[PDB]
């Protein structure tokens, strides 16, 4: 192997990973991190939930985790995915209108109908190609 | 300007195996935030009433979702990332099915 800069003494922060290349140690924030100000050695959790942000969407409460952000449901919403939930689950109380060889998906707004494959037609009907 | 980017372009399917599908697709062409990478989603009518996020910080336009079962039907959405956040969904894909295990 090359020679373990890494092993020499301290380099890089708490939020930060040191790898040895050729010649140098360098230092790469952890996933979900970023620098502190302009040097990768120090990190700091990036905050997913801060004004401005938009990481999660529709219908959700964005929750902060270190290195990583979760998108709860509004109380009494249902997920459509990890980023977006809606009122209703339209497609499993039958509040919807699919062929019968339509797949249901819920949405936002309500849900989608879409013909399975082999099938052609709007999702309200579908026949076979 | 503290928008998330723009949605992409619907993904196209452009080749099937079967327990993998092939993705492509662009970047939103309305100038708007600098995109980072992008979320792929995935959805099979036999896989439960969610998206599920299949992969992430993938920094090309194509990209190979693998993992998947045989003989089943995908439907798939990507989300462009930005420095703040997530754009909204593209249009979702042509329903494809994997090939079977014979
Ligand atoms: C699908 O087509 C039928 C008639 O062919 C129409 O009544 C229905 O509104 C259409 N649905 C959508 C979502 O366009
Ligand atoms: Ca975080």
């Amino acid at each position: 192997r090359g020679h373990n800069f890494c092993a020499e003494g301290p380099k890089c922060g708490e939020n930060s990973e040191c790898k040895n290349w050729n010649t140098k140690a360098t230092c790469e924030c952890k996933s979900g991190y970023i620098s502190v100000q302009g040097d990768s050695a120090y990190c700091e959790d990036i905050d997913e939930c801060a004004a401005k942000m938009h990481y999660c969407h529709a219908n959700t409460v964005c929750v902060n985790l270190p290195g990583l952000y979760r998108c709860d449901c509004v109380p009494g919403y249902i997920r459509v995915d990890d980023f977006s939930c809606t009122e209703h689950d339209e497609c499993g109380s039958g509040q919807h209108n699919c062929d019968e060889n339509a797949i249901c998906t819920n949405t936002v707004q309500g849900h989608s109908c879409t013909c399975k494959p082999g099938y052609v037609g709007n999702g309200t009907i579908c026949r076979a190609e | 300007p503290s928008s998330p980017p723009g949605a992409p372009s619907q993904p196209v399917v452009t080749e099937i195996t079967k327990n993998s599908i092939t993705l492509t697709w662009k970047p939103n062409p309305q100038t708007g935030a600098a995109v980072t990478s992008y979320v792929i989603e995935a959805f099979s009518p036999a896989a439960g009433n969610t998206w599920r996020t299949v992969a992430d910080g993938v920094q090309l336009e194509t990209h190979t979702v693998s993992g998947l079962q045989p003989n089943t039907i995908y439907l798939f959405l990507v989300r462009a990332v930005g420095a703040w956040g997530l754009s909204e969904p593209s249009p979702v894909s042509e329903p494809v099915r994997t090939q079977d295990s014979e």
